[PDB]
């Protein structure tokens, strides 16, 4: 789509096209309560003025494209739990309790919001950007033509076939975010799970810190038993836990792992386990002192 | 690069000299007592340098036009790095967004 | 990239290569290895010394060109076209074409390439490549090797190879792997019958 | 009305870049 | 299969370098710059036939960890195809780092060196290079340097499969958008 | 143009990282002072 | 001054929509939908789930009766029916084709799934597989007690009429080979879902174990073997070696009811040992 706008003189004024006059947002939503198939009803919604109609402008032409690819993603290429798509909504289910719904708001066009994942589309779509026009391709012996520098370091030292595959990949926007949007999900649930165990058994303390640096894939925790008074003397059970995308991996302090799934019964009484051995090492700690 | 602009300025200014010193010229002609010859002979001068330091000037300008032009629309562009800076002013508008939200929680149990 | 083991099992006295051969994948089949794919070597020679160009289905990207004791390159898939170029300084050496085919077992970290050897349409001999994984320092982890080798072989074990003699702390590399496989081509076609 | 080349140089520089005359 | 390349050649005064600079900024792609510095040696082998095998080999002495090329070109086609730029078969390898050795195992000599240094832009499948050539002398240094002339070299080059028309066009174009700065030309490698 | 866009953008990401180092010391220390108490 | 007003109304709006189809033809659908007949200012219809990957609609107005807005026709394609989702790929107000398209296949999907719901209650009754109405899908379980998980969800896709399969637990390599089988016949669904039942059994051993010093495995490898007693169990067991103390195993053996297809029974063996 060739972006032309006109300049005339008036002090000065421009012209912009139509279609590209107004304002529009992405936005990305999880809820539990399904939506009904009524897709048409409702309706989403100091400086020179020509500076602020002409990127508001860059703007709407902007998301267009990230929309454009995505919808095309989610009919032309099979994955797992299938999309439907109608005019301009995506709706999926990643797991048997999560729907998300993206949708593209416009205001050329009328007759709660995770601001992450809105981010972080604009991110993929300009990374998927620059690298046809990078220094990478440029080759600097010059009698070499144009083409990546892995893929030509590949032949005299010899690669191969997991190394060239990790070296091409075509993975896609929707993949991505929903990838992102489960782990958001399992850690709020890990979280939650965690907590309301702290707050409603007070026999044996249980305490948590998280991590400090994050990813987007990853994340971990240290858990900790402990008694109230004793915290110095009865401290042999704590646990380094890992969340990934839809698994848990649990380490223990005496060389032993475990992994846990997408389900908070499993870790529910994972913990009350624990707990019920705690209260052992305990009278043996002190049967010493 | 500016200087360009400012020398082109400086020609209008020396244009309207040219006409003003011309009338001036015509002003003396016609009274009886022009005496001041000497000075006739000055406005006479200032018409001719003004005239061709005028026609000097835009012949110079052409010729360096007709060693830089050459008709294509240059397509480079400064768009990248002005969505980065924008991206990153809006990450730190979310962040004083939240930041005020824990104050007032923090502030209203404070107060009990 | 790991250490790499080539060897040669002998016929055994009777019966054919397919039986020999189905033998050893059922021994393989049976300790807990599974089929992970094919693979072939093959191998040619160009005189005017002599020159070995050779390619591995373990690394698409890659031609190897030998001497008996000089150097040796990795080039890219084009070389052999240059060789094509060149058909006045460089005879092909025709009937000197060898393959070996066959299909690779994984077992946890360890890479078992048991195969054929054909003279083009007449096979007459077998060959066993074991090559390790996490390991890049020749000899270091010899035991280990010997002990896998001694698991499913019993005898006919082989030892030491030749090119482990450099005793330095040099790191194991791609192309020592070529220079055994061209010595066991010698020796078979040497051997014959 | 200035010169800015020089075919000489163009001479020169082409039949030592495709063959070695003047660097041997 | 095989491969084409299509070559057009000039010169320019280095007192008027950075003109052609800017002029090349504004037309190619938004890229910056890269500022290569390469050594390169030629190889000749003499058999019985008349005209000896050549081959070149480059080394790129500003980044670490690149590995080695080999280039070979044929003689130029006489065929009446395209007629505005020099035609050639080329043959372009990646090699790892002891090539000088197996090289001279085979049987080739040396016989020059020289190093080049200059500018590099791309513009669709358009490669333009603007470079200076230098003269080695004590062939074991590389450090030994004087330039050769008053004047950089400047080369456009395409390359692209057997067949493929309305290239040379394309290129005559580009050419003529430079004109009034550089006089591009097909040219002959002989005299 | 580009040289002052880089300049602003570095500022920014700057005062981020200083801004989370601060609320995660504290953050650590509220976990503690909240997590070992009888309620 | 009303039938000549009427017409040109009723071709306008049949312009906006073939526009629109070609349009969609482009970007995101593709090759999927196809036009057989576009007539301009009478009709046209369209082509969809057509057997390269045979369903068609129509919309249409015709000479009689002016006072008609456009018509559609399902009935040579011959959708299920329901009083809820057949009434609504009829209303043509809202101006948008897909919104019409995607009606009219989702309500042949939400029927092709009933069938296969109807396979399962002859094979056996007492079921208690279930249908989902925001996205069409039916859970059905394997073992008797369980929870979302553990239960093979079976999906169908509105743009290209093929079964999707998914369990949580289960390796790529099978499911696809599930998937073949079952998008050939909808009645190869049985023979499959007695071999996971023993796939499920496996899964809710070795996971019960693994905060104990064991190692588990599917087979052991012994001589003798054909005259000893442990050459008469079943085909599907477990093999538990415990390792504080070497050449012990304890041998879990699983037994279907012949009762009722939904259950399990389970034999647990002591052994010694020392090919």
């Amino acid at each position: 789509h060739h972006g032309t706008f006109e300049v005339i003189k008036n002090p000065l004024d421009v012209q912009i096209p139509s279609d590209l006059e107004g304002s529009a947002y992405i936005k990305v939503s999880i809820q539990k309560q399904a939506p009904d198939i009524g897709d048409l009803g409702t309706v989403n919604l100091g400086s020179p003025h020509w500076q602020t109609k002409l990127e508001a402008a860059q703007n709407v032409l902007l998301c267009k494209e990230i929309f454009a690819q995505l919808s095309r993603e989610a009919v032309q290429i099979k994955s797992q739990v299938p999309h439907i798509v109608v005019k301009n909504q995506i709706i999926s289910q990643p797991f048997p309790s999560l729907q998300l719904s993206i949708s593209l708001c416009h205001s050329s066009n009328d007759k709660d919001h995770l601001y992450v994942l809105e981010h972080n589309l604009h991110l993929l779509i300009r990374e998927f950007h620059k690298q046809t026009l990078s220094s990478i391709m440029m080759p600097h012996p010059a009698s070499a033509p144009f083409g990546h520098k892995r893929m030509r370091l590949s032949g005299p030292q010899a690669f191969d076939k997991n190394e060239i595959n990790s070296l091409q990949s075509s993975e896609g926007l929707l993949e991505k975010i929903i990838k992102q949007a489960k782990h958001i999900f399992l850690r709020s649930r890990a979280a939650a799970t965690i907590d309301s165990l702290a707050s409603r058994i007070e026999d044996p303390q249980i305490q948590a810190h998280w991590s400090n640096i994050n990813d987007v894939y990853e994340s971990s925790v240290k858990v900790l038993i402990t008694s109230q008074g004793y915290e110095q003397i009865c401290k042999s059970i704590q646990l380094q836990l890992n969340i990934g995308v839809e698994q848990i991996r649990v380490v223990h302090r005496d060389g032993r792992v475990i992994t846990l799934s997408y389900q908070e019964q499993e870790l529910q009484d994972f913990l009350l386990s624990q707990m019920s051995q705690h209260q052992v090492h305990a009278v043996q700690q002190l049967a010493k002192v | 690069l500016a200087n360009e602009r400012l020398r082109a300025l400086e020609d209008i200014e020396r244009e309207i000299g040219a006409i003003l010193q011309n009338a001036g010229t015509v002003i003396l002609e016609l009274s009886k007592e022009k005496t001041n010859e000497r000075l006739l002979d000055r406005q006479a001068a200032a018409f001719t340098a003004s005239v061709q330091h005028v026609e000097a000037e835009l012949s110079a300008q052409i010729r360096y036009l007709t060693q830089v032009a050459t008709g294509q629309p240059h397509e480079g562009s400064s768009y990248s790095s002005r969505k980065d800076c924008q991206m990153a002013l809006k990450r730190v508008d979310y962040a004083r967004l939240k930041l005020s939200d824990v104050a007032r929680t923090c502030e209203q149990m404070l107060e009990n | 990239m790991g250490v790499t083991c080539v060897s040669q099992m002998p016929v055994a006295e009777g019966k054919s290569v397919q039986q020999t051969v189905e033998l050893l994948t059922r021994k393989l089949e049976m300790l807990g290895a599974e089929k992970q794919g094919t693979f072939c070597v093959d191998c040619e020679t160009y005189h005017t010394k002599l020159m070995y160009v050779m390619h591995n289905s373990e690394y698409p990207l890659s031609c190897f060109a030998l001497f008996e004791n000089g150097p040796c390159l990795i080039a890219d898939t084009n070389f052999d076209v240059l060789m094509v170029k060149l058909k006045g300084f460089f005879q092909s050496a025709k009937a000197s074409k060898i393959e070996t085919r066959g299909t690779r077992y994984q077992y946890c970290d360890f890479l078992v390439k048991v195969g054929t050897v054909t003279m083009g349409p007449s096979a007459r001999g077998i060959s066993v490549e074991v090559e390790y994984g996490p390991c890049v320092v020749a000899s270091d982890c010899w035991s280990l090797l010997l002990e896998f080798l001694q698991s499913f072989l019993g005898s006919h074990t082989p030892g030491a190879p030749a090119v482990f003699g450099n005793r330095h702390d040099a790191v194991y590399g791609p192309a020592d792997t070529m220079v055994q496989y061209m010595e066991l081509f010698n020796k078979i076609r040497k051997q014959q019958q | 009305n200035k010169q800015t080349f020089n075919p000489t140089d163009t001479n020169a520089l082409v039949a030592a870049v495709a063959f070695g005359k003047g660097l041997s | 299969i095989n491969m084409m390349e299509y070559l057009l050649q000039g010169s320019v005064l280095d007192h008027s370098l950075e003109s052609l600079i800017h002029r090349l900024r504004g037309l190619c792609d938004n890229m910056e710059p890269e500022t290569f510095l390469d050594h390169e040696m030629v190889f000749l082998l003499k058999g019985q036939q008349a005209s000896p095998f050549v081959l070149r080999a480059r080394r790129s002495m500003d980044r670490a960890g690149a590995p080695w090329h080999l280039r070979y070109l044929g003689q130029p086609e006489m065929g009446d195809k395209n007629r505005h730029a020099l035609v050639r078969n080329c043959v372009d390898i990646a090699t790892s780092e002891n090539l000088t050795d197996f090289l001279m195992e085979m049987g080739f000599r040396m016989d020059h060196e020289f190093v080049a240094k200059g500018h590099l832009f791309r513009k669709g499948i358009m490669k333009i290079m603007v470079y200076k050539i230098f003269r080695i002398l004590v062939p074991g240094n590389t450090d030994s340097t004087e330039a050769l002339s008053l004047s950089y070299l400047v080369e456009l080059s395409v390359v692209a499969p057997a067949g493929q028309d309305m290239v040379s066009d394309d290129m005559k174009n580009f050419a003529e958008q430079l004109k009034p700065l550089v006089h591009l030309e097909k040219i002959d490698p002989k005299r | 143009r580009n040289q002052q866009l880089r300049t602003l953008q570095e500022e920014c990401d700057r005062k981020l990282i200083t801004l989370r180092d601060e609320i995660s010391i504290d953050l650590y220390e509220l976990e503690e002072e909240y997590y070992s108490s009888s309620s | 001054m009303y039938n000549c007003l009427h017409s040109f109304c009723l071709s306008l709006q049949l312009e906006v929509l073939h526009s629109q189809t070609l349009m969609l033809i482009r970007e995101r659908w593709g090759d999927l939908v196809q036009v057989e007949r576009y007539h301009a200012g009478k009709c046209l219809s369209l082509s969809v789930w057509n057997q390269q990957v045979v369903h068609k609609v129509t919309i249409k107005i015709d000479e009689n009766d002016v006072s008609k807005p456009l018509q559609i026709f399902h009935d040579p394609p011959l959708p299920a029916s329901d009083s809820k989702l057949v009434e609504r790929a009829m209303k043509i107000d809202h101006l948008s084709i897909e919104k019409l398209l995607i009606d009219s296949v989702h309500a042949r999907a939400h029927q092709k799934l009933q069938e296969l719901k109807a396979i399962l209650r002859g094979f056996n009754a007492n079921e208690n597989s279930s249908i989902e109405t925001a996205l069409p899908a039916l859970v059905v379980p394997i073992l008797e007690p369980c929870g979302n998980s553990e239960c093979l969800h079976i999906f169908v896709d509105l743009h290209s009429g093929m079964f999707q399969l998914m369990l949580y637990g289960l390796d790529q390599a099978t499911l696809d080979d599930m998937e073949k089988s079952v998008n050939d016949d909808m009645k190869r669904i049985i023979p499959w879902i007695q071999q996971l039942k023993f796939w499920l059994g496996q899964q809710r051993c070795k996971q019960s174990i693994k905060h104990l010093p064991t190692i588990s495995s599917e087979t052991l490898q012994l001589s003798n073997y054909s005259t000893h007693p442990i050459g008469n169990l079943s085909k599907n067991k477990l093999f538990i070696k415990l390792t504080r103390l070497p050449q012990y195993y304890i041998v879990v053996e699983m037994l279907e009811v012949p009762n009722k297809p939904t259950q399990l029974s389970y034999k647990y063996y002591f052994m010694s040992v020392n090919p």
